[PDB]
């Protein structure tokens, strides 16, 4: 008669959302800006672009 | 003192019967008890 009976359900839900947690922390991209440029640019001026960007 | 007619006669003439050794609890009440340890 211990209360490890009755804590199965919630230790396992809370390993689960940290294990969510840990993986999303890493994995998701943190950059913003996602500029993009057309398909007409003279790819060598579109450098100049990004870099003055 | 004691009159040993008490009116719960009501019940062992035909609502019950003598002499069988019922259980005190139905067995769904004992599972129901069980499960509601975990």
């Amino acid at each position: 008669n211990t209360p490890l009976q009755a804590i199965g359900v919630p230790v396992a839900l809370y390993d689960a959302l940290m294990a969510r947690a840990i993986d999303s922390a890493d994995g998701t991209p943190n950059s913003k800006w996602l500029v993009t440029a057309s398909r007409d640019l003279d790819d060598g001026q579109a450098k100049e672009v990004k870099e003055g960007i | 003192p004691a009159p040993s007619a008490n009116p719960a006669k009501i019940f062992i003439r035909r609502f019950f019967s003598a002499g069988v050794a019922k259980n005190v609890v139905s067995y769904s009440n004992v599972m129901a008890a069980q499960r509601a340890m975990e």
